[PDB]
């Protein structure tokens, strides 16, 4: 009984985004 | 203290030697695992070393505590200089887990000029609210011109093993960045007597890409 599941998603808003707020590009390039 | 602070996690009064997060099971008498999903040991910078890349602090407050007792509240009252902001590639791939209860732990080094009483405030948070937050206390030892400190082998509570427990259990490495992007913790490192702020590193997350090993970068707040 835990089809609830499948609710979050369309209820619940999204987060902020990462990707989209002002950063160097070197924060998603992981390094070797 | 002050050239480091460009280059290192340090502010003008306290600075990070080490950081580490970790698993470990002793298989035999004389045999044991150490497994770290994290790691820093950068305890001997040079002035020759470029600068840490900066980060606009206002772009992270979204992930991080907001309100009364908060990042920006701390920022702008707390000295600038020890605001840092820590991304981490964790490095999930071990089995260490798998049968004989192993240990879990975390563990830090730092280094005063002056000697202190330092009171260290861990905060995990999802989705910028706050879940768990632990409190340590660590005294000072003299050692070559100057203090030192440290959290030893400090025991992850519960939440953190399951956390790691579901994710480690996951399928794919992107599902794991999806859930990683929701989830950070601030550290607090505050002067007992004084209540001055001498460290705040902000720690976020994603899984390493390669096969072993873990990396992280680095920014200095503003």
């Amino acid at each position: 009984t835990d089809l609830e599941a499948l609710f979050n998603s369309v209820m619940n808003p999204k987060p902020s985004s990462w990707r989209k707020k002002i950063l160097p590009e070197s924060f998603f390039k992981e390094p070797d | 203290l002050n050239w480091i602070s460009m280059r290192s996690i340090a502010s003008s009064k306290l600075w990070m030697l080490e950081f580490s997060a970790f698993l470990e099971r002793q298989q035999d008498p004389d045999t044991y695992n150490k497994h770290l999903f994290v790691h820093i040991s950068q305890s001997s910078p040079s002035y020759s070393d470029p600068y840490l890349e900066t980060v606009d602090i206002r772009q992270i407050y979204d992930k991080f505590p907001e309100k009364k007792g908060g990042l920006k509240e701390l920022f702008e009252r707390g000295p600038s200089n020890a605001f840092f902001l820590v991304k981490f590639w964790a490095d999930l791939n071990t089995n260490i887990d798998d049968e004989g209860s192993a240990f879990y732990g975390v563990s830090s080094q730092y280094e005063s000029p002056e000697n202190m009483i330092i009171t260290c405030s861990t905060k995990v948070c999802s989705f910028g609210k706050q879940v768990v937050e632990k409190v340590e206390t660590e005294y000072a030892r003299y050692e070559n011109g100057h203090y030192l400190y440290r959290i030893h082998r400090s025991p992850l509570c519960e939440y953190m093993i399951n956390f790691i427990h579901k994710l480690k259990h996951l399928p794919e490495k992107y599902m794991m960045n999806s859930v990683l992007e929701n989830f950070t913790i601030l550290q607090v490192v505050t002067n007992r007597d004084t209540q001055e702020t001498l460290l705040c590193i902000a720690y976020v997350f994603e899984v390493s890409a390669s096969e072993h090993g873990a990396q992280h970068h680095i920014y200095r707040l503003v």
